């Protein structure tokens, strides 16, 4: 009982995107499959519905002459198209299958893990990670605070890990931004004990997959 | 005193064992023949509920059909999964006849007599009977052919109107007759319908009349289909052995809704007749011998219609109906709508 | 559209506590109502369909029950694992949400603050970053001072999720300027307003 859908895509305004779900465990042509997506910042609306026998549809009233929803009776895979991007149509589309079966009661499950989809006329540009260095601010006693700060990276997302992942306690890598630029920022900070400092090495660990960049930021406080 | 139960039904028809056409020679060897004096009793004060959207009937209906035509229709290739399959595919003799669904010792079938039921609610009317009435298997989609009217005024079927996945059923009061026409004698595949567009006109806007009853004086509007297979995008159904694909647009003029030149007169659906065809048992794709000679001819009563309508918003002005069909349950469920397998207790 | 309205917004409560959350419909739905769970970064989870029926493979300690118009989903012992929004949905007509997180007793936050960088000055960007440290509850307001003077619309704050042990939370609020406007100013503070804070911390630091 599997919905498996393709991988992130990023899109320039105005451009089109397909995006793909392929059914697992179940009789494909015993379910209806429906199409959702979430803004960041907004609730889930509902695109469409499939019938994987004869294909039929049901489009939603904002999106008709834009979208396109398909499917292989065969390879048992349904198919998203929106034509026309938008800035506003960047978002998480999901698939989800309707479980109740042929008396359509909306009984979505399973979903999509969720394809991520971002109309934007930025391109891909690798981070620049900045050092977050421990000073005089010191709070609950010996613990200090240090951290990475991950500026002006496209498209989502990135992976950030301390000394090879040797190093989890007191990490908070917090939910990355979209700044007014276009481009992400993220920041991820770890608290440790102050006289770990100078002794211990500090080392962020930055991926960034889109632009194959891997980054060895050592922090260590000013002077 | 009585419950409600499921339990497995047998066929009754009046098919002759001579016959060579496909539905006498299922019915023969798969049905009894037909009770020569059928039983009807009325049950006074009786009040009981039905429910056309849960009834097993319609799910057993349903694996008849599929037997029929799995049995019946023998194509050239079988298109289904990666695995093709050859075999011999003769054309065949096919017309549907009536079957009756019995239920055995034990059980019987309610039926309801409201003139005025939409297929859900109470009844104040019951009867009991063995037997239903002769029902045609009749595989169509978008329009319901030789099918059964609703007495008094046209019927709005829906379990619920708010679910827009639901499709609708329209339940009509005057039959209207569709000629569909393969000239012999130069596309042997080129075939179109005559229908009388006075007649289906005047219908189709009764029918918009009563939709607006349902929907709080609203703008109705039709459109074609938004997609899918030319099965349900099309008037799709079979005559004598020959898959017909017809254009319904002209079917749902919103301008001959609202005493014009043009909506009155014979209105000519273009059709065509496909060897390769999509499967509605959700198989796959099926090819076929291309059309036989001669004059290939049908005259079907349209008595009712399947439609879905349209979800989203920025609305509130208009709502939006387009053509619909697909899942063959729907159209058994526009016949047994009026009845329901009990248990006597 | 279906009128949909779920009650109260956020939902706080302790580990193996009693939960429910409301749904009001604008109309009668019988029993059509379902309920999903939402966390970030994960698909929602069918808990509750028909009203009342638990979805299979959900655990019993999720209850669903209403009519009409009043529905409600129950959680009878409340687990780290359930933090997340919760939906009561109609068709393709979807609910507020309701979030739910584990109540600890209140916790101040640890602040600190991060001057920009040598290697971020080169480049002519500026960027302040004022931690936020293991708190509870996540209702935190930080404000920024330059100079003595209020600043708003240049600060972009992140938090993560809530911890599944310690039940504490963490933002990271960033400050970003030119370094034409960096250079302008000498005082740059950080603001802290929470409810384990009888006077609000404010960290800050001199250029330089
Ligand atoms: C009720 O059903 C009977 C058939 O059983 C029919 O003849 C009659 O018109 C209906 N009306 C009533 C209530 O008699
Ligand atoms: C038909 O009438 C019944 C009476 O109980 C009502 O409940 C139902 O909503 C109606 N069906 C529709 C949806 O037209
Ligand atoms: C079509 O309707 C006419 C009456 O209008 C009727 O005589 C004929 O039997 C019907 N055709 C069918 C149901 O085969
Ligand atoms: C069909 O039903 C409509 C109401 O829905 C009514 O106006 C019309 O007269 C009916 N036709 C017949 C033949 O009774
Ligand atoms: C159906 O249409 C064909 C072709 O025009 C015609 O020959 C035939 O007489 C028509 N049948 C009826 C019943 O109108
Ligand atoms: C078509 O229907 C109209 C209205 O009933 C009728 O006047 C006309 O005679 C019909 N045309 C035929 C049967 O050729
Ligand atoms: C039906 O005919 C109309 C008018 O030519 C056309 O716009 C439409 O595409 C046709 N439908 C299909 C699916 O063949
Ligand atoms: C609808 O009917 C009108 C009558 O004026 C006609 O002009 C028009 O061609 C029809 N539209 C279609 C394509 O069915
Ligand atoms: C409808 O009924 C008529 C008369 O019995 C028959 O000739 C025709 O084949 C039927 N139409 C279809 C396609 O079932
Ligand atoms: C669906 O139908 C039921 C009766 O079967 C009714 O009580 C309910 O209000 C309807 N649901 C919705 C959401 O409209």
């Amino acid at each position: 009982q599997h919905l498996v859908q393709s991988g992130t895509q990023v899109k320039k305004p105005g451009a089109s995107v397909r995006v793909s779900c392929q059914a697992s465990g179940y009789t494909f042509t015993n379910y209806i499959l429906h199409w959702w997506r979430q803004a960041p910042g907004q609730g889930l609306e509902w695109m469409g519905l499939i019938k994987p026998v004869f294909g039929a549809v049901n489009y939603a009233r904002q999106f008709q002459g834009r979208i396109q929803l398909t499917r292989d009776i065969y390879r048992e895979i349904a198919f998203l198209d929106l034509s026309g991007l938008r800035s506003d149509d960047t978002a998480v589309y999901y698939c989800a299958r309707d479980e109740s079966g042929d008396d359509l009661k909306w009984h979505l499950h399973p979903w999509g893990q969720g394809t991520q989809v971002i109309v934007s006329p930025a391109s891909t540009k690798g981070p620049s990670v900045f050092p977050l260095a421990p000073s005089s601010k010191s709070t609950s006693g010996g613990t200090a605070a240090l951290g990475c700060l991950v500026k002006d990276y496209f498209p989502e997302p990135v992976t950030v890990s301390w000394n090879s992942g040797a190093l989890t306690s007191g990490v908070h890598t917090f939910p990355a931004v979209l700044q007014s630029s276009g481009l992400y920022s993220l920041s991820s900070v770890v608290t440790v004990p102050s006289s770990s400092l100078g002794t211990q090495t500090y080392i962020c660990n930055v991926n960034h997959k889109p632009s194959n960049t891997k980054v060895d930021k050592k922090v260590e406080p000013k002077s | 005193v009585w419950k409600d139960a499921d339990t497995t039904l047998f066929c009754a028809s009046d098919a002759k064992a001579h016959e060579t056409e496909v539905h006498n020679v299922w019915a023969t060897h798969a049905c009894v023949p037909t009770d020569p004096n059928p039983q009807e009793i009325h049950l006074e004060n009786v009040t009981e509920n039905f429910n056309m959207w849960k009834n097993n009937m319609v799910e057993q209906m349903q694996e008849d059909v599929i037997s029929l035509w799995d049995q019946s229709l023998q194509p050239c290739v079988k298109l289904t999964g990666g695995s093709v399959i050859k075999q011999a595919c003769p054309k065949i003799s096919f017309d549907p006849i009536p079957i009756h669904y019995c239920t055995p010792a034990g059980y019987v079938i309610l039926k309801c007599n409201d003139k005025n039921f939409n297929g859900t609610g109470p009844c104040k009317n019951v009867s009991s009977v063995q037997c239903t009435h002769g029902i045609k298997p009749v595989v169509s989609t978008q329009l319901l052919l030789n099918g059964s009217l609703a007495e008094e005024e046209i019927i709005i079927r829906s379990e619920n109107l708010t679910n827009n996945a639901k499709t609708i059923i329209v339940h009509l009061n005057k039959s209207v007759e569709i000629n569909c026409t393969r000239p012999s004698n130069g596309d042997i595949r080129k075939a179109y319908c005559e229908i009388n567009g006075t007649k289906w006109n005047k219908v189709l806007k009764q029918v918009t009349e009563k939709l607006k009853e349902h929907f709080n004086n609203k703008t109705i509007i039709f459109q074609p289909p938004s997609g899918g297979d030319l099965e349900i995008t099309m008037h799709s159904f079979n005559c004598r052995g020959e898959f017909f694909y017809c254009n319904t647009t002209q079917l749902f003029n919103n301008t001959c809704i609202g005493t014009m030149k043009g909506c009155n007169g014979t209105i000519t659906l273009p059709c065509k007749i496909k060897q390769i065809i999509n499967m509605w048992q959700g198989t796959g794709q099926a090819m076929y011998a291309p059309p036989i000679d001669g004059k290939i001819n049908c005259v079907s009563n349209i008595t009712g219609i399947l439609l879905t309508r349209d979800g989203g918003a920025n609305n509130t002005s208009n709502e939006t109906f387009r053509p619909g069909g697909g899942n063959i349950k729907d159209n058994w469920r526009s016949e047994l709508y009026k009845y329901k397998v009990v248990q006597i207790e | 559209d279906i009128q949909m309205t779920q009650s109260p917004s956020s939902l706080s409560a302790s580990v193996g506590d009693r939960v429910t959350i409301n749904c009001q419909a604008g109309q009668g739905i019988g029993s059509s109502l379902n309920w999903y769970q939402k966390k970030p970064g994960r698909a929602p989870k069918l808990l509750v369909h028909g009203a009342s029926n638990l979805q299979r493979g959900v655990p019993s300690r999720f209850s669903g029950s209403g009519f009409h118009t009043t529905f409600t989903l129950t959680i009878s012992s409340l687990q780290p694992d359930d933090v997340a929004t919760y939906f009561c949905a109609v068709f393709q007509w979807f609910g507020p949400g309701t979030k739910v997180d584990i109540k600890r007793t209140v916790a101040a936050p640890s602040v600190f603050i991060f001057p920009p960088s040598d290697e971020q000055l080169k480049s002519g960007t500026a960027s302040v970053v004022c931690l936020l440290n293991n708190f509870y509850p996540r209702e935190a307001k930080v404000q920024w001072k330059v100079d003595n003077a209020l600043q708003s619309g240049n600060s972009q704050e992140s938090v993560t999720e809530q911890d599944s042990k310690d039940s504490t939370y963490s933002l990271s609020s960033t400050l970003t300027l030119s370094k034409a406007d960096y250079e302008k100013h000498k005082v740059y503070a950080c603001e802290v307003t929470h409810q384990g804070l009888r006077s609000p911390v404010t960290k800050s630091f001199n250029r330089g």
